[PDB]
């Protein structure tokens, strides 16, 4: 085991509609957007994004 | 002395009492869950991970035969090949050109590299939860930890608290889970020994280094088509490998209620969850009779701008006349609307500006000053903002969600109603007994 460097995205702008948002994703390369709700369900999501 | 308050589990978030015993004055508290954990029991099954397949040197007999043995080792395999007549780079191995009975083995061990890449099996039972608070009473501020269950008297220097039962059951953990480097799944594997080529656990071990492991590979061994000397075989693909290819997503992405799912022990964290029933013994040199705390007068409440909003989108400044100085506590006597302070300096004239957190759209709530009682009125326009970086302080409830106006609205139609119902009742009876009157 050892510490390897690993890349950090462009961080995403947020328009905040009402009773939701949406996330403008900037990426090159496939990296990995994952979101859950916080009650009882979830409604887990997961999705390799490339390009903007 | 004791006080039996309802805390809701939500990490974070303080919640504010006022114990009002009947000969002292008022005492704030403040009761706020900072962290807590869900670990459940765990028994471990087996240990699996992508097995090695080793094919020994093979046996040869020149002009005899051979026969199968028995053996322990995982998925061991074995065949005897007679018509034989092997080769290497010297040449001819046997002094017989038929009858040379060839020996082949297989078994499955360990990877070299399984001391890292490898999976956990194991069964959870009855998840437990304990939480630290912070408890602020007065002057003195102190923290603990304790177990939600109903009876343990939760750690409490010159106190005592004890919490639960939780008001919900609630596990992320399914009764079977795998842990793989640090990463949990909800995932159904076989029992111990009853094994599946290719599948998740088709080799399984107490221990990586234990000396009994029990496989199904699906090993087959086939005769030598060539003249070199071979062990040709095949087999099913590993169950692991397959696995971690369909693996799916872990237990920290999917898991309700916020929960942070760690390993070492397997716990999740900082659930938002139910409410926890608390009761706390108050020691009796945090009370002050009211000989001692400052009397008010009289005291009024004016309403600023108001928004129901997560964040303290509310204000409002009190209006007083105490006898003398001193620091008397404030609280709001409402589920719906919720103070950012809890005690203030008051002097013999003054005001304080007060901030607070509703859900209603109108602000009716009562507001105690040195335990003297004022009533805000005021409505709540709705907030700008649609989305924040903070939780709800207040709960919504059905009474003080729906509008003054709107209530007047509602009362004022069905109230029409029911006295035009009312008045047709009456004048049906009165013009009825009216018959009786007459004659």
């Amino acid at each position: 085991p050892t510490v390897c460097p690993v890349p950090l995205a462009h961080t995403p702008t947020v328009t905040k509609w009402f009773k939701g948002i949406t996330l403008h994703l900037t990426a090159m390369r496939p990296t990995l957007l994952t979101t859950r709700k916080l009650g009882l369900r979830a409604d887990a999501t997961a999705e390799w994004i490339t390009g903007s | 002395f004791e006080h039996a308050t309802t805390v809701p589990n939500v990490p974070g978030i303080p919640y504010k009492a006022l114990v009002e015993r009947a000969g002292y004055a008022p005492l704030n508290l403040e009761i706020t869950v900072v962290s807590s954990e869900l670990t459940p029991s765990t028994n471990k099954e087996y240990v699996t991970c992508k097995f090695h397949t080793v094919i020994p040197s093979p046996q040869v007999k020149c002009c005899g035969s051979l026969e199968c043995k028995a053996s322990s080792k995982a998925d061991y395999t074995c065949r005897v090949f007679g018509g034989v007549y092997p080769f290497m780079w010297g040449g001819a191995q046997c002094f017989c050109d038929s009858e040379n009975t060839q020996l082949s083995e297989a078994y499955v061990e360990f990877a070299p590299d399984c001391t890292i890449d490898h999976a956990v099996a194991l069964k959870v039972h009855t998840a437990a939860l304990k939480v630290g608070l912070r408890i602020v009473y007065g002057n003195t501020t102190a923290h603990l930890d304790t177990f939600v269950n109903g009876v343990t008297p939760g750690s409490s220097r010159d106190l005592k608290v004890i919490a639960g039962p939780i008001s919900a059951a609630f596990s992320p953990f399914d009764h079977k889970v795998v842990i793989r480097k640090g990463l949990v799944y909800n995932y159904d594997f076989p029992e111990y020994g009853a094994m599946k080529p290719g599948a998740f656990g088709d080799i399984q071990a107490s221990s990586l280094d234990a000396t009994d492991i029990v496989a199904r590979t699906d090993i087959r061994l086939l005769k030598p088509s060539v003249k070199n000397i071979h062990v040709p075989y095949t087999q099913a693909v590993s169950g692991y490998e397959m696995w971690k290819n369909n693996s799916g997503r872990p237990l920290q992405e999917t898991a309700p209620f916020g929960c942070k799912i760690e390993v070492e022990p397997l716990r999740a964290s900082n659930c938002a969850y139910g409410h926890i029933p608390i009761s706390i013994d108050i020691p009796d040199a945090a009370f002050v009779r009211s000989s001692e705390s400052p009397t008010i007068l009289e005291v009024s409440c004016t309403v600023a701008d108001c928004i129901y909003s997560a964040d303290f989108g509310g204000s409002l400044t009190l209006q007083y006349k105490a006898d003398r100085e001193g620091h008397c506590p404030v609280h709001s006597h409402s589920t719906t609307a919720v103070l950012k302070e809890a005690t203030t300096h008051v002097t013999a004239v003054g005001s304080i500006t007060l901030h607070f957190s509703t859900s209603s759209p109108q602000a009716n709530f009562i507001v105690s000053l040195c335990g003297k009682k004022s009533t805000c009125n005021a409505e709540c326009k709705p907030p700008a903002d649609h989305i924040i970086g903070e939780p709800h302080k207040v709960d919504q409830e059905f009474q003080a969600a729906v509008s003054k106006t709107s209530w007047n609205w509602l009362l004022a139609l069905f109230g029409g109603a029911s006295s035009l119902i009312v008045v047709g009742l009456i004048v049906l009876v009165c013009s009825s007994m009216l018959i009786n009157t007459r004659r």
